[PDB]
Order: C-alpha cells, then structure tokens, then sequence
C-alpha cells in the first residue's frame, strides 16, 4: 500500500464491495445516399458481401440486431448494415459477379464484452430508421482500480 | 592514408569505453545468434550475449574498434589490447 | 487425550464460545484460517435466467443468489464437479433449484429464500434446502416485483471452498484473543497519560490473574491459553464448524505425510 | 439498490433483517441503534450495512414495466 | 517535430504501475496479456532449437 | 417477421422489413426488440 | 520524462495481474506514484538493442 | 482481464507435484522443500512444530509471492538426522495432536445443552 496505494479485501470484493454496472451505447442510422444508393440493416452472408469484418454473425437476427438478453464478446457485431457498391471495382480479386454489397457493420470493442440489455428501433428527423443497442457489463475491483 | 594514425604514436585513452564495451558486446552477441564460429570452450551457454561476455573476459573478439576525431583522423585499437576494467 | 484442552463457556446454534488451552499460537491460528477458508459448503454456482422483467440485471440476480446460505450438513457425500465423470452436472455433484415468481398482486411482492424449490434427486442427504433463520419465516429478500413482472430462472449449485469464492465459507466473525493482561509484553500499548485508564479491560480480563505489580517480566513464558468464538452463517453446525475445521486441517498434514512417502518410493 | 445478502466485512446474513429492521422502526418507535442491537446486528460492521443501506429498488418499481405478460 | 524528432512506435506498451516490495531493483512485473502481445524476433541457434521448436 | 414491443403502451407487435416502424395501436414511433427466448448463462459469482 | 533517470532498462517477470508492477526504491528517479500513474515499455528488436539496453 | 482463476489456489496444475526437495549447498544436512498449492496455513505450523524438535538446528518457511500459492520450506538437522524424518515427525505430531483436541472438543460439546 505504499506510495498511495491500497490493499482491499478479496473477501469483501466476492461479497459486493465497490461492484458497478456499466452501460455502453451504440448508435446506427440507415443513411440514403440519393434516389440510387441506400444503406439497409442486413444479416450479410460470405456469398454476396464483400470486404465483411472476420468477426461472428452468429447472433445477429433476420432484421441485423441481436435480441437482448444475448452474451457478446471481442469482434461481435451488434448491428449488421450493408450498402451497395459500384460496378468496375475489384480490391485484392474477390470480387465477383455474385457479390453486390458491402458490409458497413458496427462492432463492438475489442476489448469489452458483456450482455446486450436494450435494443430500440426508431425513426430520426428524416424518417430514416436507426437503432440503439445497450451493452451491460460488470465492473469488479481489481489490482489497478482507483479510489 | 594521412587520417590512419601510426600505432606507435596514438594518444587516446588506453582502456575501453562503456559506449565501445557495450556495442562489441552487441555485435558480437549478434554475430553469434547469426551462427558465428565461437572461438572459447563453452561449458554450457545458450544466450549470445553471455557468450560475448566470455569471450570479452578471455579477449577472443577478433574486432577493432576505429575511433574517429573530430578532424576526420582515426586510431585503430584492438578488442585484445584494449583493456577493460570499468 | 493430554492434549490440546477445549472449556466451552457458551455454546447456541449460532455461536459458539470457548477456551482453547494447552496449545501452540500457530495451531490455534491454522485452526481459524481453516475455518474461515478451507471448510467445503454447498452454495449455488450457476444460473441460467429463462425470463427476467425486473427492474434488477441478470448479473445482480445471479450474485444476490450466489450469496444465499445453503444446507452443508451432508456435503461429504456430495462429489466435485471437476472430479466428476458427466458432461456438465448430474444429481451425484450437483443440486438444482428453481425459482418463479409473478407480480399477481397489486402491491409490491416479495420474493425470497423460500421460493426457491429443489427439483434434483437429494438421494436421500440433507443438502440444498436455504437456511431461514427468522421469526416470520422468510429467507434473505432475493428480490422485489410490481404487477406485472416475472422473474423465471434455474440455480445449480456446487460444492466448493471459500478460498476460491466467499460466498462457499460457512463461518463468520471469529473473536481470537490471548493473553488478555500483555503478561507476555506482545504489544507496546499506544497512551497518552495512562495507558491501563486509557485502554479498556477485555472481557476475558476475568479468567486469568492480574499481574503481581512489581513481579519480574516472565521470559519463559509462551502463548497459550486461547479465547474463540466462532460465528456461522447457518449452513453448518457451529460445532460443525469447528470439527471439520479440525479435519480439514488433519486431511492437509496427512495429504503432506502420503505426497512425502509416494516421494520416498521413487 | 436492494439490503445486501451478506456483510461485505465478515459475511454475516443481513439480508433477511431489512423487514424487521424497518417494522422495528415504524411500528415499534425504537431507535436505529436499539432496532439494530435487537436483530442481533454486534459489530458495527453490520450495523452500518444495515444503518446505511438505501432502497432505491422502492423508486425503480414506481416505472411502468418494459415489457407485459 | 511531430513525425520526425518524435513519432508513434510500435513494440510499446502502456497501462497502470504498482509497487512490489517483493521484487527485485531491476525487475519489472509485465501483464500476462501485455507479454503475449509483445514480441521478440530471436534467430534459430543450435543453443536454442529446441526451445524454439517447442514455441512454435 | 420479427416481435417487437411499443416503448409506450407495451403492445406486441410482429413487424416485416416493408412495414414501417410505428405501433399500429397508439402510434407511438419507439419500439424496444422483445428479449430472446433462449436460455443465457449466468456465474453466481 | 525530465532526465535520463526516467527512461531506464529492466528485466521483464511475467505475472497475473493487469498492472506493472515496480521496485519501490525506483519510484524517486520516475517521479511517479501509484494513485493512477501510468508508464511505457518498450521491447528492443535486435540483439545489438538488447545488449546495449541491459549494458548502458 | 488477466485476473488467474480462483481454483489455482489449492488445484494442483498438470505436471506439477505438491513437494519438491532440494538439497541445499550453502550448509551440511540441509534441504529446501517447495510445497506448491500451500500457503502460511500449513508453512507455519510445519514451522512451528519442527522448531520443537531438540534435533532440529534451523527450521524456517517463507512466501516469495502472495501472488502464487507456493512456500519454501528450509530445514537443517544435526549430523546423522534425515531433514525428510524431522518433517515426517513433525507431521505426525500434528496429525495426533489434532486428533486428540478433536476428541476433547467433541466430549466437551456433547455436555451442553443449549445446542
Ligand atoms: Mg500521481
Ligand atoms: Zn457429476
Ligand atoms: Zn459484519
Ligand atoms: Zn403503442
């Protein structure tokens, strides 16, 4: 405990000292990019989405949210977008006629995991649709904790 | 050659540098993990730099080290006749 | 049996007072860290929510019930979740509790302790009923709903040591006194004018003799003569407690003792 | 938000007093201190767990459900 | 000054310090995670083979 | 389709990609996605 | 970092926890505490770096 | 997060052993014996207890980290004494001497009436 340092109880941190909750919110809009190019909120699949992130696309629904009450971790995408592409582009080869849209996903952050709480579905000023995805987490005292 | 300075009249310090110790220690630790030929009896040694180190205490380093003045001249000294008591 | 001595001055369900003589200052402290870390209790480890409306996280929840005081008196006969052969858990490691509760009335309702209800093969033991130790019947107060709120979830419990996670230690509050008169000058006591007037006498003051005022300092005199009280939470017997704290104890000399002599034939 | 189960220092059970503790006071007309030397509460350890605890689980029942069954 | 004189680097790491009275002058206590990020390139050897062999 | 519930007046409701979002009840135009039906893990520690 | 006292080469020791952990006795050339502060750690990649560092 | 699991405590690890005995070099007839998963609970009262042996000369335990649950033990005996005898007697000492305070205990209980 030298230097402003401290030493707790491990018993006491099992028991409930000092735990918190933390709430984390993830915004996405479905922007429309003039009369021809719109973005939508798709599950997109290996097959006909280009450049999509490596992380799972296990717990996304038909509708690209995950429903709440379901776990997540590290690379997990909450909320699945996709936009379409311009013919007479080819990055790294393949890229081929079956691929028609590009993954423009939000993931969560690398190193935060928890339980999704609360997903809404809305529409803005614009009449676009966006969501707002919750994240909770459990905060227990550690070695390098300030109090 | 006007900036080789013979040996018979160099008039730099006789014993070796920290600066000079550490980088013979280094190429020579480097040398050795590039599969250099090891000129001292090893009685058990994995780690180069412990190597270079006997090396050094037994003064088998085949390295000279060239040191520079600040008028571009250059005295050349021996790892072996350098002496190394820091 | 010219031993260790044990006088009990107070014994209750709940506490247990004594004095323990004729022993060794590291045996009576090896006997409390026992007790408080290494005696093997039954408490819920795993739970899986079916339906969660409540104003409370899952996590919360999960904790609240960890927490709660489970039936011990049987665990010997319960088996190790790692040490045993099945694929997650089965009746011969584990129990099973399950909890539903509804907001059918207006007001707020309550859930407690004793909703929860075993629906494993006990085999005949007594391990996993909640402990209730209060006048009106209830247990620990899990958790509150309004009408209309749900909450649905299954607990499986294991048996374990407080040393991995507090909430498996079966003991409280532990008094550890000795030496209650400093005849053995193992504390320099902190005063200002006077120390005897400005620290007060400890209880067990009674139950040994004044110094002689004016005696020369015993220098051959050890540690001896132990106060302990040892508090339980409920899940086992005090004197309980304190014998399996005993047998944990012995179980880690002899474990020494085989190790040393499965050394020796090697 | 709710009492505590167990006491943070020694892991007493003070989750099962909160009703108690609050008939005491109401009903009753005793002290906080005599409330909590009557529920068997010795150290002060638990007695600040229960003397210092704070209901707000009263305040989050009084919103509407999220979601109905 | 600030992309020459100094610049962002990699084979860094960074996070809070603690004291450890058990260790020694010139030990350093490095995470568990901050080691398995961190790297060090250590040329194959007839010394150390096997020990790389076994890393790998 | 998927289920949804009116942020307001707590209706369930099964909406499709074409239908817009608003409860056809009240109006309301913020729905909150009914929690999923399988069972999550939770540690007791 | 003020002077050269605060830049200095130590032996790494992989342990549990989240934090660096430090001798107590090299908090005064650091200038640093243990309510928050946080410090770098650079890994050398060449063995010439490496004998240089643990020699100077 | 890179907090070790709880269990490694008191689990024994794979390929890892409860004792591990080393002669000690710096003096004659004695050794060092590291008990893994153990901590001051058993070091001191092995201590303790080996310190009452006559034949004993130097009998001492520490812990170089709390963060791992492992502690030295060094013993030294007279010439002629196994250092692995005087550990054995000190255990078996308090094996009998636990056994025998849990008689009392359990006869002194049995006599109330409270509980
Ligand atoms: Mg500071
Ligand atoms: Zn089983
Ligand atoms: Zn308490
Ligand atoms: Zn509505």
């Amino acid at each position: 405990n030298q230097e402003d340092s401290m030493i707790m109880n491990q018993s006491s941190i099992d028991r409930g000292l000092f735990r918190s909750l933390f709430f984390r919110s993830y915004m996405d809009q479905e922007k429309k990019y003039g009369m021809s190019i719109t973005e939508t909120f798709e599950k997109p699949q290996r097959t006909n989405t280009l450049r999509m992130k490596h992380g799972t696309y296990d717990k996304l629904d038909d509708d690209g949210l995950i429903a709440p009450g379901v776990r997540v971790s590290g690379e997990d995408v909450i909320i699945g977008k996709t936009t379409p592409i311009s013919p007479d582009e080819e990055e790294l080869g393949q890229r081929t006629a079956y691929h028609s849209k590009r993954d423009a996903s939000t993931p969560l952050r690398s190193t935060e995991n928890g339980i999704v709480d609360q997903v809404l579905v809305t529409t803005n000023q614009d009449g676009l649709k966006f969501v707002k995805v919750r994240v909770r987490t459990t905060k227990i005292p550690q070695i390098g904790d300030k109090f | 050659k006007e900036k080789a300075i013979p040996k018979d009249q160099r008039a730099t310090t006789p014993y070796m540098t920290k600066y000079e110790r550490a980088r013979i220690l280094g190429t020579r630790a480097l040398q050795i993990s590039m599969n250099a030929p090891v000129f001292v009896d090893l009685e058990g040694e994995t780690d180069p730099l412990r190597i270079a180190m006997k090396e050094l205490a037994e003064k088998k380093i085949p390295l000279v080290i060239r040191r520079y003045l600040p008028d571009g001249s250059f005295e050349d000294w021996s790892v072996e006749e350098l002496i190394v008591d820091l | 049996s010219e031993g260790p001595q044990v006088k009990i001055r107070e014994a209750s369900k709940d506490n247990v007072d004594f004095i323990l003589s004729n022993v060794d200052l590291a045996m009576a402290n090896s006997l409390r860290r026992v007790m408080i870390a290494e005696i093997p209790t039954l408490a819920i480890d795993s739970v899986e929510v079916e339906t969660n409306t409540t104003v409370l996280a899952d996590e919360f929840i999960a904790h609240r019930l960890g927490l709660i005081p489970l039936q011990s008196m049987d665990i010997e006969q319960l088996e190790y979740s790692r040490d045993c052969f099945c694929e997650d858990h089965c009746d011969k490691c584990s129990v099973v509790l399950t909890l539903q509760a509804f907001g059918e009335s207006e007001s707020t309702t309550n859930v407690y302790s004793k909703d929860l209800v075993i629906v494993s093969n006990l085999m005949g033991r007594n391990i996993g009923h909640p402990i209730i130790q209060d006048k009106e019947g209830n247990g620990v107060l899990i958790c509150k709903l309004r009408k209309g709120q749900e909450l649905k979830l299954t607990c499986v419990a294991k048996k374990g040591i407080a040393k991995e996670h507090a909430k498996w230690g079966p003991a409280a509050a532990i008094e550890f006194e000795y030496d209650p008169w400093n005849k053995l000058k193992h504390t320099d006591y902190w005063y200002e004018q006077d120390s005897a007037k400005e620290w007060p006498q400890s209880k067990n003051c009674e139950y040994e003799d004044p110094p002689n005022e004016g005696d020369p300092f015993d220098y051959k005199a050890q540690a001896d003569t132990f106060y302990m009280n040892v508090e339980s939470v409920g899940s086992i017997p005090v004197d309980q407690v304190v014998v399996r704290g005993i047998d944990t104890l012995q179980k880690k000399v002899a474990s020494i003792l085989l190790a040393l002599t499965q050394m020796d034939q090697d | 938000m709710i009492v505590p189960v167990r006491c943070f220092s020694c892991g007493k059970v003070v989750g099962d007093k909160w009703e108690s503790y609050l008939n005491l006071l109401q009903e009753d007309e005793l002290d906080e201190g005599t409330a909590l030397s009557r529920l068997g509460l010795k150290r002060y350890c638990c007695r600040r767990m229960i003397l210092t605890h704070v209901d707000l689980i009263e305040k989050f029942l009084r919103y509407n459900p999220l979601e109905k069954r | 000054r600030g992309n020459l004189m100094g610049k962002r680097v990699d084979f860094s790491a960074r996070t809070v310090i603690s004291g450890d009275p058990n260790l020694e002058l010139d030990q350093v206590g490095v995470p568990k995670s901050i080691a398995k990020t961190l790297t060090y390139p250590e040329v194959v050897t007839p010394y150390n083979i096997d020990r790389l062999t076994q890393l790998v | 389709t998927l289920k949804y519930i009116c942020a307001e007046c707590s209706s369930k409701l099964s909406l499709s990609r074409t239908d817009a979002v608003r409860c056809k009840d009240c109006g309301h135009r913020i729905l909150l996605k009914a929690r999923t039906k399988r069972l999550v893990q939770f540690e007791a520690r | 970092s003020l002077h050269k006292m605060s830049m200095m080469a130590h032996r790494v020791k992989v342990i549990p926890y989240s934090t660096f952990r430090l001798n107590l006795s090299v908090t005064s050339p650091y200038n640093a505490d243990f309510d928050g502060d946080e410090m770098n750690l650079h890994v050398p990649q060449s063995e010439e770096t490496r004998a240089e560092l643990s020699q100077l | 997060m890179n907090a070790p699991d709880r269990f490694e405590l008191f689990l024994l690890g794979e390929g890892e052993s409860k004792l591990k005995i080393d002669p000690d070099t710096k003096a004659p007839n004695a050794v060092v014996i590291t008990f893994e998963k153990e901590d001051h609970t058993l070091g001191n009262l092995i201590r303790a207890e080996l310190l009452n042996d006559r034949k004993v000369l130097f009998a001492a335990y520490k812990v170089e980290h709390p963060f791992f649950a492992r502690f030295k033990l060094r013993i030294q005996t007279t010439e002629g004494y196994d250092p692995k005898d005087a550990l054995k007697n000190a255990c078996n000492s308090i094996i009998n001497k636990l056994g025998a305070l849990k008689t009392n205990f359990e006869t002194e209980w049995n006599l109330q009436t409270l509980a």
